[PDB]
DNA sequence: AGATTTTATGTTTAGATCTTTTATGCTTGCTTTT
DNA sequence: AAAAGCAAGCATAAAAGATCTAAACATAAAATCT
């Protein structure tokens, strides 16, 4: 791979043969144990879904050796998280101080304590969407610098060593291998990292005057091709479907929570009303309450 | 002791057995805890509406049915009256009577956990106001609500919420796994004949149905279920009718006339007055709306000059304004000092001119455009 | 030791007395008729029966009497802008009850009661209710829990229990988990429950309490309208009895100068003590009008232009540059430097030389912290920004006439 | 899904007696691990030597 | 009848939140040299 | 005529600024061991 410049400056039988990939990707496996054990760590950087190869390593493999399983690709965990899964689930040491990278000099302390208490550390896509910041790679770092900390890891993004610099790439003593499954990225995406319909769902739920506050914005959107609120409010009180402003500004406040409407305030004050879909649709919404 | 304290205590507004507007919300609620048994697997729900609705009233009277009482064990936990969003599971082992070895949420979490994974009966965990369950990371409610995909596992859960949108809005990811994500039940709002029959049943259970003829009660119910849709505001201004027309009249039927005066009931300062002149002068002279207290202020000297009345200073002007808010006439958007603070009208001014009531002082403030 | 100190305290069973005075305080007769107006016009002589409140007196007795004799529970919401007579008439409605229910006329009932600036914590009302009830102090947890026990658990013969809150807007937060459960409260069977509440905002349901809360709070209301022009009189003169030592213009001129203001009658029960204490100096035994006219004048007092002329010169010098750098650049607030420019052309108009700009920053910090000017701190000179607080014809108003 | 698969938890412990050398008695009395082991604690502790006797 | 963790509680500080306000940047819409 | 270049415009977002809250830290009530 050694791509051009010119591009910046311009701008089945599938089943059978996953499965022998994956079996030989299994047959790799004590070749990991012998290199885990003179200190090297593991990294795996293929294209599919890594996650049942590592799985497989956690079961077939470290069956009964200490094992803290991290989901990188969880859009929720934190560093905080692992450090005090490691501080109090495997040290019963109690919670781990506030500060993180005191939390690690703690672990290196109490795992210089115990020889040979392993502790293997899997962590499914070290680039994940919590730990792209260059102070959880450096934890992970100083994590996987202790004897007796193994680490395997998963690496699916493309721009991942920007965050590594010479002294975590050292620290890191990666032993990199090309695990290329051709698996789909399931797990990884499913999770939240990566309408005239719904608004006539929540139109149905609402009563008569909410709909008729919500007519008289969508009269006023296809009459004129974001309505002022005064003339909004003129509207109720002529029509009778408010008793006071306070009581349009709630309605307008839940149609902002249900986001029907956007509110984009003016320079001179005035608020204004958008509905925010094309006029067709809107038009079709307005023949539907017909 | 007469009718009229009859009907105004069994208007009550409490809670109640029968519950006429709700029935194909009830056998469908029912239908879901029978199939769910009968099934003897795991099952999520959540119901949700607006305020006033009910959604209480049928969960609290499917949490009393002896049929469920002998098959399931019934828990109901108002979210509110915990101290904390990560100490429900504390409440629950109260509510289970678990042992735990104590004094951390973990702790808590993994005995009930342990207590479903090998439960004798089926769980029913009805969660009231599940919206003080959510946060930001919201670890507390993704936990209570993987309850039911737990391997073995027999909790069948119900979250009780007014938002419509709260299981998607802030639970996106149990939509990537159908076995997790809740069914759905929403409570729409009564309708008018709803409350006509809500009325009918809580008048005909004491007895009391003369004091209210049936075209008071349809003239009620047609601008409670138009405006709202609760029937909390509707059996309120039920009992208003009857303890106002207890005031005036000391068996007469409430007139229409009596409950179009509550509905319509329902649905100043010399220096307040002056300032609300000069704020609507100014509003209407100027496109720019950035009213701050000092230019309020400056305006309002020079008119009470031109009035020979004598304006009050700076200091009393900002109380005065204060008060004024009070009311709802304007709102004040603070800011770092007191001249700063930046005035906003929050009523039209045709409302404010017979607000003020004084048509011949308006008059002369917005005639004088000299003094701006 | 302490800690029986204080068990004893958080157990009740050791009343917080204070100190007596040594010496016995003065008999009655000893007092001047114009020290008997002094002291009936003190603001926490609460009158047996207040005037011009009767129609708010007639509500809330025949709301609370209603849910007296139902016992039923409920909720009522009063609000009114301040010294309008809400939390007297109140106090006087329960009081009337609890007269006419030591005499057998009405069931008897509990009459709790807080306030909800008096508490450091919205939570804290759980702790002070409960210790109205029980009298023990216990943390708000276990205060919560006895109370949930309480009123969700039907226990008979329970009472009918009256729960005045003070001060609604300050128990709200942003979760509102504690009003949503003194307003949840009523709505069971079992608790008796009957809270009134009391704020000054009338739109406080609406503006600021949830949908739900504003739902348990229901449509039942009342509104404390402003005291007139006359019934600020009608108070003065009931406070003051049958007595002449005001006169009746006085206290027409105060009612007058007090109801177009505010409404208070706060205000006007201090405007007639500091007249009362203006007549005793000058040895009249009658509160003629002119001690009225300068009372008002001390009590609404406008004693900025007296400040600028009471400045120093280089300050007034200052004073003139501000107001004239916004009168030619226009925009309000003005940079230091542009305003020492002004201040050297108006001192070389004067004739005095002016200091150099660090005693400028003097001068500035000096008008600063007296708050003639907003400025920022010293640190920045001449690019700190200095706003104008007094009004512009105010100090011309000052340094000319 | 996989039970490791959580939508709560982000970290998930498989302690196995924890308080507070991995390879098997096969691999380590193998005959070609003990000629690795001598040859790579030899020439560490050279350049080991090396390193001080130039920062010395 | 006295010392020791043990636990429940209150305080304080760091972090989440609401809100305004200000800005670079993402895109647009012409605009203009090669 | 082709593709680089200047005002325009909404928009994520960035500061910020108050503001509210959750967890870490100091501390007191108390079973526990002697
Ligand atoms: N269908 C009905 N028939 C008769 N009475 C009803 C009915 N629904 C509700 N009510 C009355 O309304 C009162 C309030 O209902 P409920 O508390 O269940 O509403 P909710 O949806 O729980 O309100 P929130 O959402 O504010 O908690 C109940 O005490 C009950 O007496
Ligand atoms: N109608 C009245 N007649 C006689 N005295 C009155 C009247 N109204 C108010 N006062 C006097 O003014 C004081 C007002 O106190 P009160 O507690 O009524 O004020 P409030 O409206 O509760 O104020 P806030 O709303 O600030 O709490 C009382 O102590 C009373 O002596
Ligand atoms: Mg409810
Ligand atoms: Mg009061």
């Amino acid at each position: 791979f050694v791509p051009e410049s010119d591009g910046y400056f311009h701008s089945a039988e599938h089943e059978g043969s996953i499965n022998a990939i994956m079996e030989e990707y299994r047959s790799y496996f004590p070749k990991w144990m012998c290199i885990l054990n003179e200190g090297f760590n593991i990294l795996l950087y293929g294209l599919g879904s890594k996650h049942q190869l590592l799985q497989s390593f956690h079961r077939e493999v470290l069956h009964k050796q200490t094992v803290l399983v991290v989901n990188g690709f969880f859009p929720s965990l934190t560093i905080k998280d692992m450090l005090d899964s490691i501080t109090s689930d495997i040290l019963d040491a109690g919670i781990s101080p506030a500060n993180p990278h005191e939390a690690v000099d703690m672990i290196e302390e109490e795992f210089a304590l115990i020889p040979e208490t392993h502790l293997f550390l899997i962590v499914h896509n070290l680039d994940g969407a919590m730990l792209r910041n260059v102070k959880a790679q450096a934890i992970l770092s100083r994590l996987a610098r202790i004897p007796n900390i193994h680490l395997l890891a998963s690496i699916d993004h493309i721009n991942t060593p920007l965050l590594w610099d010479q002294g975590k790439l050292c620290s890191f003593n990666f032993s990199w291998w090309d695990c290329t499954t051709m698996l789909p990225y399931t797990n990884e995406t499913a999770f939240e990292n990566s309408a005239l319909s719904s608004m006539r769902s929540v139109f149905s739920s609402l009563t008569t005057n909410s709909r008729g506050i919500y007519m008289l914005i969508v009269k006023y959107q296809l009459k004129n091709k974001g309505m002022p609120f005064r003339d909004l409010y003129s509207s109720c009180r002529e029509a009778f479907l408010v008793s006071s402003d306070l009581a349009l500004r709630a309605q307008l406040t839940e149609f902002l929570d249900h986001k029907l409407v956007k509110s984009k305030r003016s320079v001179d004050g005035s608020e204004q009303l958008t509905i925010p879909i094309d006029g067709a649709l809107l038009q079709q919404f307005l023949e539907e309450q017909e | 002791r007469n009718k009229y304290q009859n009907a105004r205590r069994v208007l009550n507004s409490a809670e109640t057995q029968n519950l006429p507007g709700r029935e194909s919300q009830l056998q469908e609620l029912r239908e879901f805890f029978s199939n769910h048994l009968e099934s003897q697997t795991s099952g999520s729900l959540y119901v949700s509406g607006q305020p006033g609705t009910g959604k209480t009233a049928c969960l609290s009277l499917l949490l009393r049915d002896p049929d469920f009482s002998k098959r399931l064990q019934r828990v109901y936990i108002n979210c509110t009256s915990i101290a904390s969003v990560g100490a429900v599971y504390k409440k629950l082992c109260t509510e289970l009577q678990l042992k735990v070895s104590g004094r951390t949420e973990r702790d808590h979490l993994e005995a009930i956990q342990r207590h479903l994974k090998t439960a004798k009966r089926m769980l029913l965990l009805v969660l009231d106001e599940i919206d003080q369950l959510c946060t930001s990371r919201q670890e507390v409610l993704y936990t209570i609500f993987e309850w039911p995909a737990l391997p073995g596992s027999r909790i069948l859960l119900v979250g009780i919420a007014n938002s419509l949108d709260l299981t998607d809005r802030a639970l996106m990811r149990l939509n990537a796994r159908c076995e997790l994500k809740p069914r759905l039940m929403h409570f729409p709002p009564y309708s008018k004949q709803q409350i006509v029959e809500i009325f009918k049943s809580r008048l005909a259970e004491a007895e009391v149905l003369d004091v209210f003829p049936p075209v008071t009660l349809q003239l009620l119910a047609a601008k409670v279920s138009a405006i709202s849709g609760d029937v909390r505001r509707a059996l309120d201004i039920g009992r208003r009718v009857v303890e106002i027309a207890e005031q005036q009249k000391r068996l007469k039927p409430v007139q229409v006339t009596q409950v179009a005066a509550v509905l319509n009931k329902v649905y100043f300062p010399l220096q307040q007055k002056l300032m609300l002149c000069t704020l609507v002068l100014m509003l209407r002279n100027e496109r720019n709306k950035d009213i701050s207290m000092g230019r309020l202020h400056e305006v309002y000297r020079r008119v009470c000059a031109k009035r020979n009345i004598l304006a009050l200073d700076q200091a009393e002007f900002t109380g005065t304004v204060d008060l004024v808010e009070t009311r709802g006439i304007l709102r004040i958007m603070r800011k770092k000092e007191p001249r700063l603070h930046k005035v906003l009208l929050q009523w039209d001014e045709e409302e404010v001119h017979a607000a003020l009531s004084d048509k011949q002082l308006i008059a002369s403030i917005l005639s004088d455009t000299a003094c701006l | 030791t302490p800690s029986q100190k204080m068990k004893k305290i958080r157990a009740g069973e050791l009343s917080p007395s204070m100190q007596q005075r040594t010496d016995l305080p003065a008999k009655d007769s000893s007092k001047s008729e114009l020290q008997l107006a002094r002291e009936q016009l003190h603001v926490s002589v609460v009158p047996k029966s207040l005037p011009c409140r009767e129609r708010e007196f007639e509500n809330i007795y025949a709301f609370l009497e209603g849910k007296i004799q139902d016992q039923c529970g409920g909720c009522m919401y009063v609000s009114g802008v301040p010294g309008t007579g809400k939390t007297a008439t109140v106090t006087g409605v329960i009081r009337t009850l609890q007269r006419m229910a030591k005499q057998n006329e009405l069931p008897a009932f509990e009459y709790l009661e807080i306030n909800g600036m008096r508490l450091t914590e919205p939570r804290q009302a759980y702790v002070q209710i409960y210790k109205q009830l029980t009298g023990k102090t216990v943390s708000w947890e276990q205060a919560h829990a006895l109370l949930e026990k309480r009123f969700t658990t039907p226990a008979p013969r329970r009472v009918t229990t009256v729960l005045l809150v003070d001060e609604l807007d300050i128990l709200c937060n942003r979760r509102q988990d504690v009003v949503y459960n003194l307003l949840d409260w009523p709505t069971k069977s079992a608790a008796k429950l009957v809270v009134v509440t009391i704020a000054n905002t009338m739109d406080l349901p609406e503006r600021l309490l949830m949908g739900k809360v504003t739902s348990r709070l229901g449509l039942t209301r009342l509104t404390f309208q402003p005291y007139s022009h006359k019934q600020l009189q009608e108070i003065v003169t009931a406070r003051l009895g049958g007595s002449e030592t005001f006169k009746g213009e006085a206290v027409q001129l105060v009612a007058r100068k007090v109801a177009a203001v505010s409404g208070d009658a706060r205000r006007a029960l201090d405007i007639c003590r500091r007249a009362t204490e203006i007549a005793d100096t000058a040895a009249v035994k009658c509160v003629t009008m002119l001690h009225v006219q300068q009372a008002l004048a001390e009590m609404i007092a406008s004693a900025k232009v007296q400040a600028i002329r009471n400045c120093s010169r280089m300050e007034q010098i200052f004073l003139q540059a501000i107001a004239a750098e916004v009168t030619r650049t226009g925009v309000e607030e003005t940079t230091f430097m542009g305003v020492y420019q002004q201040v050297e052309t108006i001192a070389a108009f004067m004739g005095v030389t002016f200091p150099p700009p660090g005693r400028a920053l003097r001068l500035c910090s000096k008008l600063g912290a007296e708050r003639l000017i907003i400025s920022e701190h010293s640190r920045n000179d001449l690019f700190q920004k200095i706003l104008l607080n007094v009004s512009a014809d105010d100090i011309h108003y000052a340094l000319r006439v | 899904m996989d039970p490791t698969i959580s939508v709560s938890k982000g970290c998930f412990v498989y302690k196995n007696g924890a308080t507070r050398s991995l390879l098997g008695k096969e691999v380590v009395q193998q005959p070609f691990y003990e000629e690795y082991r001598k040859a790579w604690n030899q020439i560490n502790d050279h350049i080991a030597d090396l390193q001080h006797r130039s920062y010395a």
